[PDB]
RNA sequence: GAUGGGGAAGCUCCGUUUCAAAGGCCUGAUUUUAUGCAGGCCACCAUCGAAAGGGAAUCCGGUUAAGAUUCCGGAACCUGG
RNA sequence: GCUUAUCACCCCGGAAUUGGUUUAUCCGGAGAUGGGGUCUUAUGGCUGGAAGAGGCCAGCACCUUUGCUGGCUCCGGUGCGCUUGUGACGGCCCGUGAAAAUCCACAGGAAGGAAUAGUUUUCAUGCCAGGUCGUACUGAUAACCGCAGCAGGUCUCCAAGG
RNA sequence: ACGAUCAACUU
RNA sequence: UUGACAUUGUGAAGAGACAGUUUCUUUACUUAUUCAAUGAAGCGGAGCUGGAAUUCAUUUUCCACGUUCUAGCAUUCAAGGUCCCAUUCGGGGCUGAUCCGGGUU
């Protein structure tokens, strides 16, 4: 007979992204003309933490083809960028580490990070720490490449979408336990509020789907359909299978 | 710093109130050196396309 | 002179910030002007019911002229000339009075969508001018039809500001002769023949034929690529 | 949190730079007097939000029933012109 | 006003027999140790401000506005001391720990400028002004909240000897 | 190869 | 969430059943509608300039269009080249920087 937590969430009130300490939104170049064209030289200047994400940021200094003056752009910096490096954006890029290339332009095998889904919306797939989309084949004649994913999805995009050759840095870093509840809450205080978790079993019914009864037991299937209501949809939504893979 | 006179805020070098003088010397190096090299390159590029 | 040298800057990719261009193609106009220029590409764009686009066939440049030379020998007096002739006709009234017309008649061009109108339907009009840019319309799109039922030569021209400063107002929409004198009648009827040669005798051909459905630059380019291998 | 704009029967709601024709700098200046045409200058969008955050510049001695880094005496400093 | 520094940097020189060095092991042919210099002025010293003030005393006069006169006010030491500021470091993070107003510098070269007053002056001195509102007192076992002059509650600075 | 001076508080 | 009607137009194919009608494929068009971006900067077509023509100079042709050791620099309607003017410390046009369509993409 309340309005329960996940459905609390939406309305973004002690829910919203802890944003003051984070470097600007990680994004690619506007595809202009000399990237469509051409190449244009940037220089890295910082490799930089940024509150709340676990990859390091790269911060690429580009000269403006129209006005005297130059433009910084927030990458996320691929391994192996250095401070000093000098990267190439455009078609006619190279194929090197830190460069930013259309996905046609690329063999098949090649692996790309920060890969836009439709180009110009400057960079949507791979983005976490260690993470890349690898470029899986080509069709000139509807002028698309077919890509495998981080989650192993496949994939078809434009072959104008862009992309940064290499891995994401930074990998390896779920791979630490964290040991204690203090470090997962450092962890989401520069994140969002999401943490610590009540289990819904140790609510009451009011509260809770899950709430209320003699024994801590959810009482009826945890697997929730797609047509579920707000409310409702608390457990394994529209799960297509549960417990422990093989066995 | 709008109080004190310009000595007290710059150096007498180019640059010399925003660079250190040894990054100075590396900006003289590195354009002279690019700026030859440019040359070279250009010259370079002129023999091979008179290969045809 | 030894002491210019030849610069010449390199406006390639990375090199050399770009020179000021023309960029009028790029402009972001008001929205009054996109909408202007974008309600004309949609007229062309969709398929004109022969109703409309009867319209846009107008008369040309040099049939247009002569018939303006024609017309502007039949100006409406203005309230210069009237004043004065309402004085003399007040003087007439004083003394003369032959029953009340000591003014002579008038030939005048007639105007006034309603009044032309009526004309045509009691038949009086000799030759009516349509302005061909009235919005809405409907004010003058069954206009050709009326003058063909009722047999009065009628001509589509450019502009209602210029049909307007003819019948000295800014816009009338239409205007029409239905007296001219002796010596300008030959005239009348070498105009009638012109103008039934391209308005009234083609009215049953062009009343059957759709317009509109006109590409633009770069579609046009693209069928005719497809079109070329297709 | 206005404006542009959109929603709402409406009280009003959204949104904060947006799908807007959104402005002020120097220089020519006959200084009865304020301007006349010049040629670009970013495109930053109102405003409110801290007596503990940022921030131009003052100290000592004396003085009252009750005021003082504020008054008196002396000695400084900053900003604008 | 003069002077005064850890760090940093410069010139000479070319280092294995490796050296220098911190409480903490870092640094050196990408030039160490060494010799000689440059710089930030936190901070301290001397001088001006300034002894004329303030402090402590001694002699007379005394409510005659209430005083007058004179002297001294100096030189050292010590530190795992306390409080506080600061520097160079070191540890820690799947945490790497605001923004804007504002001020300055540099790059650039648009203009302007030369002989009994021809420009400009971030150098010195000189002239004028700096509005508005707050400013008393308590800040609590009696000045606040708790029905009160209520053993409750209510943020913070300074902190002597054994 | 020591001598002379100054100074703490730990064991 | 699913269907219907409206928004909602234009070409074809062609399953056809059969002057015409009627459901039914499949794909096509762009201007309605929808999504996104930019300070609406380089879009579309053609041309010039290069290389393979097994070209007929006749583009039944495709690809390219000034930047790739280096943490420098890149701005004053651009120098230059050409014309015009009563030119002084100059002013202007064209070219440099191809042409055309005003569809920002
Ligand atoms: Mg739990
Ligand atoms: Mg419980
Ligand atoms: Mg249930
Ligand atoms: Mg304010
Ligand atoms: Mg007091
Ligand atoms: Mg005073
Ligand atoms: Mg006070
Ligand atoms: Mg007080
Ligand atoms: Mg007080």
């Amino acid at each position: 007979g309340r309005v329960i937590r996940n459905q609390r969430k939406g309305a973004g009130s002690i829910f919203t992204s802890h944003t003051r300490l984070r470097q600007g939104a990680a994004k690619l170049r506007t595809l202009d003309y000399a990237e469509r064209h051409g190449y244009i030289r940037g220089i890295v200047k910082q490799i930089v933490h940024d509150s709340g994400r676990g990859a390091p940021l790269a911060k690429v200094v580009f000269r403006d083809p129209y006005k005297y003056r130059l433009r910084e752009e927030i990458f996320i910096a691929n391994e192996g960028v250095h401070t000093g490096q000098f990267i190439y954006a455009g078609k006619k890029a190279s194929l090197n580490v830190g460069n930013v290339l259309p996905l046609g332009s690329v063999p098949e095998g090649t692996i790309v990070s920060n890969v836009e889904e439709k180009p110009g919306d400057r960079g949507a797939l791979a983005r976490a720490s260690g993470n890349y989309v690898i470029i899986i084949g080509h069709n000139p004649d509807e002028n698309k490449t077919r890509v495998r994913l981080p989650s192993g999805a496949k994939k078809v995009i434009s072959s104008d979408a862009r992309g940064v050759i290499g891995v994401i840095a930074g990998g390896g870093r779920v791979d630490k336990p964290l040991l204690k509840a203090g470090r997962a809450f450092h962890k989401y205080r520069l994140k969002r509020n999401s943490w610590p978790k009540t289990r819904g079993v140790a609510m009451n019914p009011v509260d809770h789907p899950h709430g209320g009864g003699n024994h801590q037991h959810i009482g009826k299937a945890s697997t929730i359909s797609r047509g579920a209501v707000s409310g409702q949809k608390a457990g394994l939504i529209a799960a297509r299978r549960t417990g422990l893979l093989r066995g | 710093y709008a109080t004190v006179s310009k000595t007290h805020k710059t150096v007498s070098r180019a640059y010399g109130g925003s660079r250190c003088a040894n990054c100075v010397k590396e900006r003289i190096i590195r354009a002279f050196l690019i700026e030859e090299q440019k040359i070279v390159k250009k010259v370079v590029k002129e023999q091979t396309e008179a290969a045809k | 002179n030894p002491l210019t040298h030849s610069t010449p800057k390199n406006f390639g990719i990375g090199q050399a910030v770009q020179p000021k261009r023309n960029l009028s193609r790029y402009v972001k106009w008001p929205e009054y002007v996109r909408v202007q220029r974008q309600k004309k590409i949609l007229s062309i764009r969709l398929k004109v019911p022969p109703t409309i686009a009867q319209f846009q066939y107008t008369l040309d440049r040099n049939t247009a002229a002569e018939t303006f030379k024609l017309f502007n020998k039949y100006r409406p007096e203005t309230a210069a000339e009237k004043k004065e002739r309402l004085t003399k006709e007040a003087a007439a009234v004083a003394e003369g009075k032959s029953k009340q017309d000591a003014s002579p008649k008038p030939y005048a061009v007639k105007y006034g969508l309603n009044h032309v109108v009526a004309l045509i339907e009691n038949k009086k009009a000799k030759l009516v001018l349509i302005a061909n840019d009235v919005d809405p319309i409907e004010l003058v799109v069954f206009l050709p039809a009326l003058c063909k039922k009722m047999g009065v030569p009628y001509a589509i021209v450019k502009g209602k500001a210029r049909l307007g400063t003819l019948v000295n107002q800014k816009t009338s929409a239409v205007a029409a002769l239905t007296e001219v004198r002796a010596e300008d009648e030959a005239a009348l009827a070498k105009l009638v023949s012109t103008i039934d040669a391209n308005f009234a005798d083609k009215y049953d051909e062009v009343k059957k034929h759709w317009g509109g459905g006109i590409l633009g630059n770069k579609a046009q380019a693209k069928m005719d690529k497809r079109a070329k291998n297709s």
